[PDB]
């Protein structure tokens, strides 16, 4: 009743990872193109990441949203675990941002609406992402944002969290300060993301990790002159020191700047 | 690299898939999955 590697035509590698590679593949029965992430069982075990991987799969395999990369199913053989994933034709968002330097307002606003919608879907299920940044996002056929990696994600039904996690430039003050945190950390990262989209560099960029931490906890935000008042309004509302004061995800979707600039299109559904 | 996985044959296929999505929830979300507990054990 289940999949094996012989059920697919391997097309070519898409990603080079350090636990295995990702390949563009075609499922034979349906000639459906997808991505196959291949992980080696002994390397995962030696590195002690079995439970981590289990948790990532459990979370991603139960999320169904147009702006979250789908994990259709998975299977394994003697030496490998195979994850059947949605193929994001336009690739890595960080490569696109690097190529353009910075995104215009339409592009940025569209990504923000998609991000907020996907994050809202996660939070409604008590899943906190905790590592939103360009590198963890892929792009669909029409350029739609796809949250692709859930490496730091957690299902947190009750208990606030204590783990520091994420990425330096995106860490919220509460994590730096050793406080407990909750889903509002994703609101903060969404604000850093919006700024980096429009500016091309994260807001608290500094020569040293202690200077970056200092800028974050003081919320030392300095907006470049070219940013529009609307974009600064949204960023400022997300990058609040106090978690409870951060603009809610529904507030991001309803923000006038997002409404005025986003050109979001929902992909066709079966 | 197989023909289907590059250039125009691939682009056309990708476009076709976007506009004519298959019922993945049934086509793949109906197929058995190994228990996550079993992933690192005998296949």
């Amino acid at each position: 009743r289940k999949f094996t590697i012989d059920d697919f035509d391997i097309g070519r590698p898409l990603g080079k990872g350090k636990f295995g590679n990702v390949y563009l593949a075609r499922e034979k029965q349906n000639k459906f193109i997808m991505a196959l992430k291949v992980l080696f069982k002994s390397q995962l075990e030696k590195e002690g990441v079995e439970h981590q991987l289990r948790r990532e799969i459990e979370i991603q395999s139960h999320l169904r949203h147009p702006n979250i990369l789908r994990m259709y199913n998975y299977f394994h053989d003697r030496k490998r675990i195979y994850l059947m994933l949605e193929f994001a034709p336009r690739g890595e968002l960080y490569k696109e941002l690097q190529k353009h330097g910075r995104f215009d307002e339409q592009r940025s606003a569209t990504f923000m609406e998609e991000l907020a919608d996907a994050l809202h879907y996660c939070h409604e299920r008590k899943v906190i992402h905790r590592d939103i940044k360009p590198e963890n996002l892929l792009m669909g056929y029409k350029g739609e944002l796809k949250i692709a990696d859930f490496g730091w994600s957690v299902h947190a039904p009750s208990l606030r969290r204590r783990t520091m996690c994420g990425t330096l430039d995106y860490l919220p003050p509460e994590m730096i300060e050793g406080k407990t945190h909750d889903e509002k950390v994703d609101l903060w990262c969404a604000g850093v993301l919006c700024y980096e989209f429009l500016v091309g560099m994260p807001p608290f960029d500094s020569p040293s990790h202690t200077e970056t931490h200092r800028r974050i906890v003081n919320v030392d935000l300095k907006f470049p002159p070219f940013l529009s008042d609307g974009s600064k309004d949204l960023i400022s509302k997300l990058l609040r020191y106090h978690p409870p004061q951060r603009l809610p995800l529904k507030g991001v979707m309803e923000h006038p700047w997002v409404k005025a600039n986003s050109r979001r299109v929902l992909p066709p559904v079966y | 690299i197989p023909a289907w996985a590059s250039g125009n044959l691939l682009t056309q296929a990708i476009r076709q898939q976007y506009y004519k999505p298959i019922d993945v929830d049934r086509m793949y979300g109906t197929i058995d999955s190994p228990k996550l507990e079993e992933l690192f054990n005998k296949s």
